[PDB]
RNA sequence: AAGAACCUUACCUGGUCUUGACAUCCACGGAAGUUUUCAGAGAUGAGAAUGUGCCUUCGGGAACCGUGAGACAGGUGCUGCAUGGCUGUCGUCAGCUCGUGUUGUGAAAUGUUGGGUUAAGUCCCGCAACGAGCGCAACCCUUAUCCUUUGUUGCCAGCGGUCCGGCCGGGAACUCAAAGGAGACUGCCAGUGAUAAACUGGAGGAAGGUGGGGAUGACGUCAAGUCAUCAUGGCCCUUACGACCAGGGCUACACACGUGCUACAAUGGCGCAUACAAAGAGAAGCGACCUCGCGAGAGCAAGCGGACCUCAUAAAGUGCGUCGUAGUCCGGAUUGGAGUCUGCAACUCGACUCCAUGAAGUCGGAAUCGCUAGUAAUCGUGGAUCAGAAUGCCACGGUGAAUAC
């Protein structure tokens, strides 16, 4: 994209290109630089979520999950009972989980 | 025809008179693919035709052919599991071909002795309402008239 | 004044040969009079491709003979004694005669 | 096929360029217009194999009658599939 | 001085060359009367004059070769128009909307394997 | 049968001619038929030796003859023996004076013919099918070679029905005219009557 | 089957041969070869002349010919329901699958379904699916425009004079030839579309929306076709199911079907005059010019391995004249006589020429076929096979439509 062949051969190629680009990074984006199995899973919703929680207990991949009165619990090692759409709401679990996970190892 | 509505194909007029109305007329009369054989028939033709009855040609071309203009014809439509013979408007364009066409075949069942003649005479009697391709008209106008209980 | 027509089956090997040719002559003398195309001839074939019966069934092949002229029109000597042995032929055919 | 075939046809061609080709006098020269004697139309007692039109003309490799090309000396198939190798410098499929 | 233009239809080639004088005409050391003058496709070549108009201003000198009357003449035609760009293309906006300068590129087609001619299949029965 | 032939219809887009002589009418098939009488003396002389191919031409009034080999040790012998007893054959043959070269061809896997030669070899030996085919498209996408596909057929394993099972492994773009495909066949001899095999190699794609 | 008088040719009737017509080996004899006579339909038997070419510690030799025994040779004999290879067909239809993941006890499903869109499983968006392969498309050949290079045997615009013929100096313009490039990509504008895919229209342009045509034929189906092109398992015959020869047949003829050519005429027949092509072939070949013949052709004899010479005058067409709607100045079958060639040989059984003869046929029931544009229709030209022989096949151009609501 910046260093290689992005203007060679038509436009229309390279528009393709970068629209297909997009398409991998709005599909997979931040996961690119993870290189391996994770060791915990956070959803904000369990209902909405419930392939990524499935998968997650396939694997035995610990699973933290936000479960509104309309989820589903039981797919999930640690419930928190709270509100997940509203923004203001999401917004504070996010910013809790960040800064707890702010402090690593120290 | 199944999806594609098409265009036109667009044809040069009459080197005499520059009508690309006359020039289908010669088309559709020509046979085996004889341009001249088929425009020195017409050209003779309609001179006789001028000749006949004064005026000249274009006229006299004009009402040979709006004696014969057929205004509606019969269709089948069979959409109620039955041979419906429903009458439809017939479209300008198509209207004249068919004219033409009718004239044509009228003349080409004469008796005289040249083709230039036997148009003369087709042409000359259309004028009056008396030739084949006018008897063709009144037989296809009548027929719808019969079945305009279908619409 | 001596007349060189090639002729062979590609048309990528009778323009490197003529083209040597040309350079050859012009190089070891003057003017070099031109290399010319001319028609090339198209010799088709048709054949049926089944072992039995099925006449629609068929293919057909050519053969592109592809012919050039150079007409160098210089008698020098020194070009007339490098003219030959110049072949480098790998499948193209040479005539000398005037 | 059946090279009892080929056998008979390879000898028509060793009479008939024994023979003919240089007896041609005896047919073409004498009966002319000189001017006659029918002691050289009469005197044809040749094997009657030295006349080239008595040869069929077969493929090189298998030997069949039919679907011939002069050209190449081999029928259609054989012809197809030498082509599609190689072997015949410059054949290709034609279009156009 | 004198301008060209070559034109081409349906295996014919032709060679057209224009000049400012009178309405003098010759095709291939003959006259258009004398070539095709009243027969089939008289007025082809006098199409591209028709429009811009000719009366007696344009002296016309050519050439053809290869086809049949309607394609030789239909070559000559597209030499015309192709050569008439004399008055710079300020013409040649009306010459489009007359439908002059397109090639006409309509060849035979070929006759291929199978079939009669071109796309005439032969005759087929069922039973 | 309704595919056109690998090598043919890429005969003048990619891949070469395999005779490269120029004739008139007159000798045309004379030249022909005198490549057909060298070509099968040579492949059925060198039938231990591996030949990929013999390339014929006829440059100025004589014949090359160049033999793509795997292994040109013994069919060059020791310096020049072997191949001169074949450069003298050869040009009995043709009826003009003849040289020879050997081109050795790396990678014996990864060409058409000789994997043809190998498989009906071991079928001769009664090698289970299945397993000769594998082995063969396995060890050749091991070396390049993008796009191997192998297929026999007839009388496979001494039935009574006869059967294709083919195998690919990769991309073999059969429609594409600038994919260097290389294609050769071959055919095995057993007691049950006859196996044919074909191979599809493909390359770059230009 | 891209071409049965002999041959081809297998098939029939006769005349013949048996390690053989075709191949290797062993032993013996002989150069090989060439010219002639008799009997026979011929194959084959009987003879007569002539030649004796290269090697050789020489039981012998090499290319070649006869004699004897063997292993053998031979089969277009059966089995395409044992096979390879090749081919048709659905169908150039857009589909057919796989790895991992997930769902179901399982056969299996998903992906490949859904909303749009496309010629297209083409593309966009969504989606427990994420990717990939064979197909589609593109890359290939040809055609349509332009530029550069060279200009013959191709070309002649501006110049000089000419037998008015590019013919002649000359010219490198032009047509053209054949190599290399440019070009077309929804690229630019407007509108619609979820603001995407894409669709409709417009400019420019020779060409506009995969510009036209071709090659290209997925996984598979029909135990589809080919053992007779070839190869090949098994079986079968081996003084015969093998081999040679002459003649005959494949060309028969109460009939039934398919594909075609010519017609039934005045958009025409006949006579005279006259204009405009493309693409091919040629050495056992194509065969100018000139003379002879009413003609097919014959005699003499240039040129050409061919942008040079030949095949080779294109015909429809256009001008005049006649025919005047008749079984005719339409139609040409059939038949008698006379000929030209190819061929050892035209009875069975060739093509063509001259004179004479002049059937059916006056547009064809039920039914049914091809075709969407340089297409149908119509008119000519060439090539393969080929000594000789197309109304078939494969190619080329001329004129050139009707209609898709
Ligand atoms: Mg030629
Ligand atoms: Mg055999
Ligand atoms: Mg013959
Ligand atoms: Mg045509
Ligand atoms: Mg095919
Ligand atoms: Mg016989
Ligand atoms: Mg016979
Ligand atoms: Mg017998
Ligand atoms: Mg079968
Ligand atoms: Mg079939
Ligand atoms: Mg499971
Ligand atoms: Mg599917
Ligand atoms: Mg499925
Ligand atoms: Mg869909
Ligand atoms: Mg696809
Ligand atoms: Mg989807
Ligand atoms: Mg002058
Ligand atoms: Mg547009
Ligand atoms: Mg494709
Ligand atoms: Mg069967
Ligand atoms: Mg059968
Ligand atoms: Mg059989
Ligand atoms: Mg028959
Ligand atoms: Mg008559
Ligand atoms: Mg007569
Ligand atoms: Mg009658
Ligand atoms: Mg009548
Ligand atoms: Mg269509
Ligand atoms: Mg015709
Ligand atoms: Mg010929
Ligand atoms: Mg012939």
């Amino acid at each position: 994209s910046q260093d290689g062949t992005f203007d060679k051969l038509t436009k229309k190629e390279a528009l393709m290109r970068t629209r297909e680009l997009e398409k991998l990074e709005n599909s997979l984006g931040g996961i690119k630089d993870m290189g391996g199995l994770p060791d915990a899973l956070f959803v904000i919703d369990a209902d909405h979520e419930h392939i990524a929680i499935k998968e997650a207990n396939n694997l035995g991949i610990p699973v933290f999950a936000i479960v509104d009165t309309n989820s589903d619990p039981d797919g999930v090692d640690f419930v928190i009972p709270g509100n997940d759409d509203a923004i203001r709401a999401v917004t504070l679990y996010l910013g809790a989980v960040a800064a707890t996970v702010r402090e690593g190892r120290s | 025809p199944r999806r594609r509505v098409i265009g036109q194909r667009k044809i040069l007029p009459d080197p005499k008179f520059g009508s690309e109305l006359l020039a289908k007329f010669v088309n559709i009369l020509m046979v085996d693919g004889k341009k001249s054989t088929a425009e020195s028939i017409v050209y003779s033709a309609l001179e006789t035709l001028a000749q006949r009855s004064g005026k000249s040609e274009l006229e006299a071309f004009e009402v040979a052919l709006e004696n014969v203009r057929p205004t509606v014809e019969v269709k089948s439509r069979r959409v109620g599991g039955s041979t419906y013979q429903v009458p439809v408007e017939v479209r300008p364009v198509r209207r004249n071909a068919l004219a033409m066409r009718w004239i044509v075949e009228a003349a080409r069942k004469r008796g005289d002795k040249s083709m230039a003649l036997r148009l003369a005479n087709e042409l000359s009697d259309a004028a009056e309402n008396k030739g084949t391709a006018v008897k063709k008209r009144e037989d296809v106008h009548r027929m719808a008239e019969a079945n305009k209980a279908f619409a | 004044r001596i007349r060189i027509r090639l002729k062979a089956f590609d048309h990528r090997l009778i323009d490197q040969a003529t083209a040597e040719i040309v350079e050859t002559a012009k190089r070891t003398g003057a003017q070099v009079r031109g290399p010319i195309p001319l028609p090339t001839r198209k010799e088709r074939f048709t054949v049926l491709i089944s072992p039995h019966v099925n006449k629609d069934a068929r293919d057909q092949y050519e053969i592109r003979t592809h012919l050039r002229l150079v007409d160098i029109v210089e008698p020098t000597e020194k070009t007339v004694d490098a003219l030959m042995r110049l072949d480098l032929a790998a499948g193209v055919d040479v005539q000398i005669s005037l | 096929a059946k090279q009892s075939m080929k056998a008979r046809e390879v000898k028509r061609v060793a009479l008939a360029d024994k023979y003919f080709a240089k007896r041609a006098e005896l047919k073409a020269i004498i009966s002319d217009v000189n001017a006659r004697w029918n002691a050289v139309l009469k005197l044809q007692t040749l094997p009657r194999d030295s006349s080239p039109s008595r040869q069929r003309n077969r493929c090189r490799q298998t030997g069949r009658p039919h679907g011939f090309l002069r050209k190449f000396g081999l029928s259609r198939i054989k012809v197809r599939e030498a082509a599609m190798r190689g072997e015949i410098p410059g054949l290709k499929k034609a279009s156009w | 001085n004198q301008y060209y233009g070559t034109g081409r239809r349906k295996s014919s080639a032709a060679r057209v060359f224009i000049k400012p004088g009178n309405g003098k005409i010759v095709i291939n050391q003959r006259s258009l009367e004398q070539y095709f003058g009243r027969e089939t496709a008289r007025m082809v070549v006098r199409q591209p004059l028709e429009l811009v108009d000719m009366v007696e201003k344009l002296d016309l000198y050519i050439t053809v070769k290869g086809g049949g009357i309607s394609g030789q003449a239909g070559a000559i035609r597209h030499g015309i128009t192709r050569a008439l760009m004399e008055y710079d293309e300020s013409l040649r906006s009306e010459l489009r909307k007359a439908g002059f300068v397109t090639r006409d590129a309509r060849q035979v087609e070929r006759k291929k394997v199978g079939l009669r001619k071109a796309r005439r299949r032969p005759q087929f029965s069922k039973r | 049968g309704q595919k056109v032939h690998p090598n043919g219809i890429r005969l003048g887009i990619v891949k070469p001619w395999n005779s490269t002589w120029f004739a008139n009418t007159k000798e045309f098939a004379d030249n022909l038929d005198s490549d057909f009488k060298v070509r099968q003396y040579l492949t059925k002389e060198l039938a231990k030796a591996s030949v990929s191919r013999i390339v014929i031409e006829r440059p100025a009034k004589s014949i090359r003859v160049t033999i793509h080999t795997a292994r040109p040790g013994i069919v060059i012998g020791k310096k020049g023996e072997d191949v001169e007893k074949l450069r003298k054959v050869v040009a009995d043959i043709a009826g003009v004076p003849a040289q020879i070269n050997i081109a050795e061809v790396r990678k014996p896997e990864l060409d058409a013919k000789l994997v043809a030669d190998s498989i009906t070899s071991q079928l001769e030996r009664r090698v289970m099918f299945r397993r000769a085919m594998k082995r063969a498209v396995q060890n050749a996408m091991r070396l390049g070679a993008k796009g191997i596909k192998v297929e026999v057929s007839g009388r496979l394993g001494g039935a009574e029905i006869a059967r294709t099972e083919w195998y690919r492994e990769g991309r073999v773009p059969l429609h594409t005219l600038r994919a260097d495909i290389d294609y050769n066949t071959s055919e095995a001899h057993t007691t049950y009557g006859v196996i044919g095999v074909k191979v599809w190699i493909f390359k770059g794609e230009i």
